[PDB]
């Protein structure tokens, strides 16, 4: 019902009843419509009009639905009416099917942010990070002028947008209109346990974890050989899928 | 643009800092810093509104005119509906006289509503 | 007949005429609401066909 | 990806240049130069054909 | 009225006046559109024309 406005769906119904009452009045009044379908005796005075009010309504409905009816005007005064109703229901049917192509395939939904620089321009969506993190520390030391715009928004309102934890950053995305900046290994866990959040951009930088040791500790080599042994064997992929599991969300639409 | 002129860092008449900034503004320009600073501050919410999308179900402002050329077609058809009443009496002119007394019969027999003959 | 009634339905489905038309207004409402059906099905079909 | 591993600037066992490059590679990374150099050489004729 | 140029809307109107005229002209001198009316009609030598 969408490709025509709800007054236009009424203006066609008021024209299908409008023309089909005018076509009845003209056919009853015109003398050339009266015909005798008596081939045996042509002067036996069996003049007749097909256009009763139930037949005049059926010409209007029959020409509107593009199937066509058995009724054809043969007086010229009813043949302009039958010729102008065929043009009206040529433009209505064509404008419907040329607007119905638009109201079926347009997109899923475009997000207002699609990257980090689109998030820097749109100052409606406020955004922050943890105020004790290396996510904050990256944007503070950066000078790449996409992240100078993002830190100038966050350093103005460090009370407002910057939060204390990852948990208080997700609750302000779920409730408020907010664009919290996590690290990509705890976006993958959140977007399985809660199928209403998403990851907007790609990756801003590349980092990685690591078992920290004091300065000059003897264990920084015996751990990094033991991590590589757990990675060639495939243990670090067995332990990731065990915990970052596959709880299940719809595909992408 | 009605004319063209530009932003000069003003100095008093006789300042030695005139040439030292004239060379310096060229140094930020040949490197590209004057384009970095302009596209950081003259950037912002670029106007989405112009583009398209998603909408414009056809209203009376869109289709519109076939409710006019229809009504002009039915008004014209009533004008040729009385024109076939007048010429039928002119083909009835070789019977009674030319006119009303033969015309008032056809005015009646249409109104009896399937009394056909 | 049941052969003639099914050739109305197939005929009005593929947008072509048939030699039989419904009189008797209770059968014109069937023949008029099957015309609005096949209008919307084919207009929805050829809209996605590109 | 079948696995995940990375490119290490090799040093002999006991080099003092190990930590001085370990800090240095982090310095090019936090500034963004390792993404500048990758998107200059792994750029090129991006395949049009798919569209 | 825009998706055809205003000379096309004239050329399809001079085609309706051109094809329907030559359909009338050919139906005058086509000796097979002189059919038999009155579907019983023992011949009676009276033929007519729809056009
Ligand atoms: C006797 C038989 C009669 C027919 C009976 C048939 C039965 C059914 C017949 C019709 C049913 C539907 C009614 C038709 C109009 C509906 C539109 C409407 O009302 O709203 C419109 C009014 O429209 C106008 O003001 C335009 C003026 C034309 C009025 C009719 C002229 C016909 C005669 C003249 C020719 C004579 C020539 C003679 C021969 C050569 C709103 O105005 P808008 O500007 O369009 O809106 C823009 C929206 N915007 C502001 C947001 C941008
Ligand atoms: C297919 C076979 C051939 C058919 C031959 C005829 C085809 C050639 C026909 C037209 C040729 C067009 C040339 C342009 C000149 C007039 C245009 C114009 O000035 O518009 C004006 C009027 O226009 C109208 O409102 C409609 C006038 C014609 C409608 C009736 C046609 C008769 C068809 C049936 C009989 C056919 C005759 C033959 C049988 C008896 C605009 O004025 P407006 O719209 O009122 O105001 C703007 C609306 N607004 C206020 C909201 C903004
Ligand atoms: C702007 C206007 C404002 C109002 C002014 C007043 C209106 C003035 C308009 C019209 C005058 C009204 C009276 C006309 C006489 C009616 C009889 C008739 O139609 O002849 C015959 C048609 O067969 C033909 O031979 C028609 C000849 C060509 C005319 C139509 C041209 C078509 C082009 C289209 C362009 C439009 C055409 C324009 C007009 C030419 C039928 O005659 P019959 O009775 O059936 O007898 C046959 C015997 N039988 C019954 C056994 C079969
Ligand atoms: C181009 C072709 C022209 C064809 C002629 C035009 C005919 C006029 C056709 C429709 C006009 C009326 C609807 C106006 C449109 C606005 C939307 C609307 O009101 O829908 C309202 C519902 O109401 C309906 O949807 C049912 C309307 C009647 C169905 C059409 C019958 C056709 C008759 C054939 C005539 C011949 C048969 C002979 C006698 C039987 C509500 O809005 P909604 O959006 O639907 O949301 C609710 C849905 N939800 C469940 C998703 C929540
Ligand atoms: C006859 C009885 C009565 C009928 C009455 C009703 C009929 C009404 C009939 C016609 C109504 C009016 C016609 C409108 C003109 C259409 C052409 C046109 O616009 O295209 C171009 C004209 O350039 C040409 O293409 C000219 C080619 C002429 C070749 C012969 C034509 C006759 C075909 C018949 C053979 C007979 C023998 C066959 C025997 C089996 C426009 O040029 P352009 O804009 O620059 O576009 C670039 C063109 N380019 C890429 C090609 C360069
Ligand atoms: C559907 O849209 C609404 C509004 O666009 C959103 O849900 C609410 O969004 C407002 C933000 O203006 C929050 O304050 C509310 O708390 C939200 N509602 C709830 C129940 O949390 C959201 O985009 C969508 N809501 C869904 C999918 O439930
Ligand atoms: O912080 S690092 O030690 N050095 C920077 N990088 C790569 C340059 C992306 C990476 C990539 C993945 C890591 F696990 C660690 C690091
Ligand atoms: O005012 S100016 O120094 N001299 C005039 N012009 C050019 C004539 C356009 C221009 C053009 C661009 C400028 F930035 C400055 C000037
Ligand atoms: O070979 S590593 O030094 N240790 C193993 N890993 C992570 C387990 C994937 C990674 C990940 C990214 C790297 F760049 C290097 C390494
Ligand atoms: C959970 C927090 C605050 C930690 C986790 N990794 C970063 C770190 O340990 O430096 C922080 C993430 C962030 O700042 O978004
Ligand atoms: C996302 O939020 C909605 C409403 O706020 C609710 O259905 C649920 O918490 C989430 N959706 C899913 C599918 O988990």
């Amino acid at each position: 019902l969408n490709p025509l406005s709800p007054d236009i769906w009424m203006y066609v119904l008021l024209a299908c009843l409008g023309v089909s009452c005018v076509l009845f009045v003209i056919a009853r009044f015109s003398p050339y419509e009266w015909y005798n379908p008596h081939p045996c005796n042509p002067d036996s005075d069996v003049v007749e009009n097909n256009f009763t009010l139930l037949n005049s309504f059926w010409f209007g409905v029959g020409a509107l639905m593009q199937q066509g009816s058995e009724l054809m005007p043969k007086a010229l005064s009813t043949r302009i009416v039958g010729g102008i109703w065929w043009f009206f229901t040529l433009i209505i049917i064509s404008s419907y099917t040329a607007n119905l192509a638009a109201f079926l395939t347009v997109e899923r939904m475009e997000s207002p942010i699609d990257s980090a620089d689109d998030l820097a321009k749109q100052t409606k969506i406020e955004y922050g990070a943890v105020e004790d993190g290396a996510t904050m520390t990256f944007f503070k030391k950066s000078k790449i002028s996409t992240y100078d715009k993002m830190w100038a928004f966050m350093s103005s309102r460090r009370q407002s947008v910057l939060v204390k934890s990852n948990e208080e950053g997700i609750q302000r995305v779920l409730t408020s209109d907010y664009a919290f900046l996590m690290e990509s290994t705890t976006i993958e866990f959140v977007t399985q346990r809660n199928c209403n959040l998403t990851q907007i951009g790609g990756l801003i930088d590349s980092k990685g974890y690591g078992v920290g040791t004091p300065m000059g500790s003897p264990y920084r080599d015996k751990i990094t050989i033991a991590i590589l042994q757990l990675q060639e064997e495939g243990k670090l992929h067995m332990m990731k899928e065990k915990w970052w599991r596959g709880n299940g969300c719809p595909e992408e639409e | 643009l009605i004319d063209s002129k530009g932003y000069g860092v003003g100095t008093p008449m006789g300042s030695p800092y005139r040439d030292k900034i004239t060379i310096a503004i060229l140094q930020l320009q040949e490197e590209g810093k004057l384009h970095m600073m302009k596209e950081k501050w003259w950037r912002g919410n670029g106007c989405p509104e112009e583009e398209s999308k998603e909408a414009s179900a056809l209203g009376v402002q869109n289709i519109g005119g076939i409710f006019i050329v229809l009504a002009a077609g039915l008004v014209l058809s009533v004008f040729v509906a009385v024109g076939e009443f007048l010429y039928k009496s002119k083909k009835n002119a070789q019977l009674e006289k030319r006119s009303f007394c033969s015309a008032m019969v056809e005015e009646l027999r249409m109104s009896l509503k399937c009394q056909r003959r």
